């Protein structure tokens, strides 16, 4: 979709095979010299960059601390947790002592 | 021109339709679902042997 | 029985060093512990009807593998009999042929281990009237004409022993450097050295001559079986023969060099 | 693939700008520019070649040399006579092959000029260049003290490990001086000591080759013949001003110099605010000298995201 | 961010030619007759306006993209990992589950 | 390019004399779009200019 | 100013070939187009308290990188001041110390490009009574004793110019082979050949001697700057010097060889 996020798409960064459509129209030669006038819509990447909105870091409820390399949250607090703890008998001490 | 139609999910079942436009002869349209390809998203958990 | 690749007269000079270049990078032996044991065939169409006018691979068969279609449509349209892999009839079948389907077909064979590949070219055409639908043979290619949507067949059979299944135990590719003694006719040489694909080398005769008969330690790998004879002596005078045989690939070749010791001038 | 540079020669181009403020041809044609570096380093691509010796010269590498082409021939020159300006003088960061890196304040267009001792040639291209900085405050210049963060910049080292640019042999070329038509009958006078081809279509597509020779053609009109100084020796880049050869086959590649790389960068530490007292609330006396980004959000179910820009 | 491709146009002098597509992503092609070719070297070829030229273009990711890439992710089945430290009998043990 | 005043100066080898006057100079273009610089390709219209 | 790595007397024989082995695999230049521009430091504890008695890496700082904790607990417990990366004070802080935490600590520095690494060893102990909680220095290591759960600090500072940030432009590692003319004292040589990290070589003097002064074409890469002089002549008589300097790594060394031409005996 021209003029939108993700206008250019690829399976991998260095993929030879690509698919894209951004409404390129050729213009007829119109001057003395050899020239190829091309008309195209503005790139969508910079478009989404200009008005991408605020990042999730300023919107996550409970102040989740988000890290990218696992794409995971940490140090975020909400909810209850039931747990069962097993303790060795030897750790216990008789009331006699 | 754009035409809308519903087709069963099945291979080797051609479906025939027509498009009505004033002053244009109705155009035969044959649609065939050659095959299906259901591809899900999966993640590798671990291996055993 | 090997075939004489070429016969060359070597004017080896006494005392100097002579080189017999018997070698072939085709004969190169795979270095990795897993020598390739598989071969591939495929079909590819180059239809100029496409504005992109590229070559697209319809399908490919892998030895001991599973049939896999590159696209989602050729399944059903393309039929590659699995049993034919043993027969070698790597033919192709089209159920229905469209005006955009006609073009140029090519059946290709590739083998990494033997490093041998082949290609055969065919032409396909489609017409609305069956009157002109008739095959013909152009010597360098074959032209097929058939009605649109009619089932058509394209033959690709090589009838070769290498390309048909043979689970023969991988005999080491024998290499023999054998020198005819002085004043002796060809085919009467005694093996100077023997080389195996495993890398083991069997030396014959004196050890000093073998050391001076320099051969690259990676000859079995690189295939550089060229013989470098140093400090030439009158004893070394005589014809040399470099024999190579590969049982798995079935190759058999021999190179003969008329090595005569000539005094410095 | 390779990285050699002596296998190609500079080519002409058509700059929309010239010293006369009108579009015209020049060897300083520029087509592409990049400004993604955090520091603001600018990559400029030009048709001509510098940072190496003139194409086809005995030596290949010479920083001071400045290769360009005109009057049907290529030649060297001094690079020191080259200047760049967007809103004023610009400093040179480096040059390599077709490309260069510079750094200078923003503006609306980028111009590169060279003085030939007696004549000056300038070519420029419009481009939106605006100074930008990393962090939550858009300051004027990086400070002496502050936090350290990651950033991306174009290295000032010739060695590069990014990009890939095609390289192929050139197409045909045209001239008039090869053909003279003072008299009714045709006359062709190719430059001395140079093989030349010529073509004419009257009656048939008849062509002739002259090795320092003047070969006549039957048809008379001046328009009716063209000549080529075909050399097909030095490769050229795919540019709109150039003309594709019939082969249209790729022949090699080259690396774009001064690749982007991550690196540590400094950022300011703003005057920390003063926390005040307010029942069920807080009043902050925020103090700053330059635009800064403030934000906050409730830690409960409701995000209550708030963001703002503060100038003073 | 992408970059448009502006390859050298094809010129057929005083004759004919036809457009051909290309596998390159977002490719475009178009012919034009009655061209007016000129260059510093002059009229590239000669015929009384009979000549024509084919032009085409496509797009490719710029080198900067190598590090300016943005990846679109589809996510599901959030899983939570908790690190617990337990003290018993003035003895400290740990687990992460 | 435009500005707010125009200055003309001459250096006498050892001394410099400069004189300037204020003036509202703003870049303007013809057509329905106020662009930055005339393009290579586009329509052709009438305009008025001082001959060189 | 370089430092004399070693001085050796070379009894070069006239006519024969002499070899000066000036070289260092440490000086090897990275082959890939992306020469490493990053350095790493890390902390690792070898606490024999663990029955597994292995060494586990607490954390590691990457130049121009982000702090990353190997486990899920050391965050908060382990504090590595980011600014300290410029200061070089690669110290470690523990908030609370347990009986299972005491053991052996090691601060390690690694740099791929310069191929220089260092390690420093420390000892940590924990006691229930603060009376015995006192550090001491053993010369080869330092022992820390502190109360359980008390905040403790372990210092690791090298105070080295290489390990502190310096974004200096990568000057080509200069290599100079300069020969003192016959009957000339040392330090008066004229550069016979110059080698740059980029691979360009500047030749001086006759071309034939340079060709016979065989140097491996990959010397700038492999670092094998050893000079092989062939067909020795009386002109070649004199001391040879092999100077190397790396501005980025800051290395500066020189090797002097007393090369005197000796007639065959
Ligand atoms: C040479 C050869 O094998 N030809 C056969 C062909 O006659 C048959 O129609 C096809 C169907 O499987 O298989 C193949
Ligand atoms: C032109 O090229 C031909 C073909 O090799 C050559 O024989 C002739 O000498 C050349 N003439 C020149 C370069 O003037």
């Amino acid at each position: 979709n021209p003029g939108a996020f993700g206008d250019i798409q690829a399976s991998s960064l260095d993929a030879t095979d690509i698919v894209a459509r951004t409404d390129i129209r050729l213009l007829k030669p119109s001057v003395k010299n050899i020239h190829v006038p091309y008309t195209q819509a503005v790139s969508g990447y910079e478009m989404w960059k200009n008005n991408s909105g605020r990042p999730l870091q300023e919107t996550a409820p409970f102040g989740c601390k988000i890290e990218v390399e696992p794409l995971r949250a940490t140090n975020c607090a909400y909810g209850h947790i039931p747990i069962s703890i097993d303790i060795p008998d030897a750790a216990f001490v008789r009331s006699s002592e | 021109f754009e035409h809308a139609t519903t087709v069963p999910n099945v291979p080797g079942i051609p479906y025939k339709a027509l498009v009505e436009r004033a002053g244009y002869a109705p155009l035969n349209l044959e649609i065939t679902v050659v095959s299906s390809e259901l591809t899900p998203s999966t993640n590798k958990e671990y291996v055993t042997c | 029985n090997s075939v004489v690749v070429s016969v060359l007269n070597i004017s080896a000079t006494l005392g100097s060093q002579a080189v017999l270049p018997c070698k072939s990078y085709r004969m190169v032996w795979t270095q990795d512990r897993l020598n390739d044991r598989q071969r591939v065939v495929h079909w590819d169409v180059y239809s100029t009807y496409y504005g992109d006018n590229k070559m697209e691979r319809l399908c490919d068969m892998y030895s001991a593998g599973d049939q896999r279609v590159y696209s989602s449509y050729n399944q059903g349209r393309i039929f590659m009999p699995q049993n034919a892999f043993t027969d070698g009839n790597f033919s192709l079948v089209i159920k229905d042929v469209a005006e955009s389907d006609g073009g140029i077909y090519s059946c290709n064979l590739h083998h990494h281990y033997c490093h041998l590949y082949e290609t055969v070219k065919i032409q396909l055409d489609v017409t609305k009237k069956a009157k002109a639908a008739k095959e013909y043979w152009d010597g360098e290619k074959a032209v097929i004409v058939a009605l649109e949507g009619s089932t058509v067949m394209l033959p690709c059979v090589n009838r070769n022993q290498i390309w048909t299944e043979r689970h023969s135990e991988e005999e080491q590719q024998v290499v023999h450097w054998d020198r005819q003694p002085p004043g002796v006719p060809h085919d009467r040489a005694d093996r100077l050295i023997d080389l195996y694909a495993s890398g083991e080398r069997r030396s014959y005769g004196p050890l000093f001559i073998r050391q001076k008969m320099n051969i690259t330690d990676t000859a079995f790998a690189l295939g550089d079986f060229s013989l470098r004879i140093s400090e030439l002596e009158s004893a070394d005078e005589g014809t040399y023969s470099c024999h190579l045989h590969h049982h798995y690939c079935g190759l058999h070749e021999r190179r003969i060099y008329q090595v005569f010791v000539t005094e410095p001038v | 693939i390779t990285d050699d540079f002596t296998l190609t020669s500079p080519y002409l181009g058509f700059c929309p700008y010239c010293r006369h403020s009108a579009p015209c041809f020049s060897p300083i044609k520029i087509e592409n520019v990049w400004d993604e570096s955090d520091d603001g380093s600018i990559r400029i691509q030009v048709s001509a070649q510098f940072g190496y010796n003139q194409a086809g010269t005995a030596d290949v590498t010479k920083f001071r040399y400045m290769s360009y082409d005109h009057d049907h021939d290529i030649k060297e020159d001094s690079m020191e006579k080259l200047a760049i300006s967007t809103s004023g003088p610009c400093r040179r960061l480096g040059h390599k092959g077709y490309f260069l890196l510079a750094q200078c304040p923003p503006g609306d267009s980028v111009t590169v000029s060279i003085t030939s001792g007696a004549s000056e040639n300038s070519c420029t291209v419009e481009k939106k260049i605006r100074r930008k900085f990393v962090g939550r405050e858009e300051y004027l210049f990086p400070p002496v003290h502050g936090k350290l963060v990651k950033c991306h910049v174009y290295d000032h080292l010739k060695e590069t490990s990014a990009g890939y640019i095609t390289m192929h042999r050139p197409g045909p070329h045209a001239y008039k001086s090869y053909l003279e038509e003072a008299s009714g009958e045709v006359y062709i006078k190719p430059p001395s000591g140079k093989n030349v081809t010529y073509e004419c279509k009257c009656g048939d597509y008849s062509t002739g080759i002259v090795s320092t020779r003047t070969k006549m053609n039957g048809c008379t009109k001046a328009k009716q013949c063209i000549a080529y100084k075909r050399d097909q020796t030095k490769w050229v880049f795919n540019s709109p001003d150039l003309i594709r050869h019939t082969d249209h086959s790729v022949q090699g590649k080259l690396h774009i110099p001064f690749r982007l790389t991550p690196t540590v960068c400094p950022v300011p530490l703003a005057h920390t605010p003063t926390v005040t007292k307010w029942f069920k609330g807080i009043t902050l006396h925020l103090t700053a000298t330059r635009p800064t980004l403030l934000t906050t959000r409730k830690l409960g179910l409701r995000a209550d995201a708030t963001a703002e820009w503060i100038t003073g | 961010k992408f970059h448009t491709v502006v390859p050298s146009p094809q010129v057929k002098c005083c004759g004919s030619l036809e457009c051909k597509a290309s596998s390159k992503a977002d490719y475009t092609c178009r012919v034009f007759g009655g061209v007016y070719p000129f260059m510093w070297g002059g009229a590239q070829c000669f015929c009384d306006s009979e000549n024509t030229q084919l032009s085409e273009a496509y797009v490719e990711f710029a080198p900067d993209c190598t590090i300016d890439h943005a990846v679109a992710l589809k996510v599901h089945t959030a899983a939570l990992k908790v690190g617990l430290r337990i003290v018993y009998g003035n003895t400290t043990a740990r687990l992460d589950t």
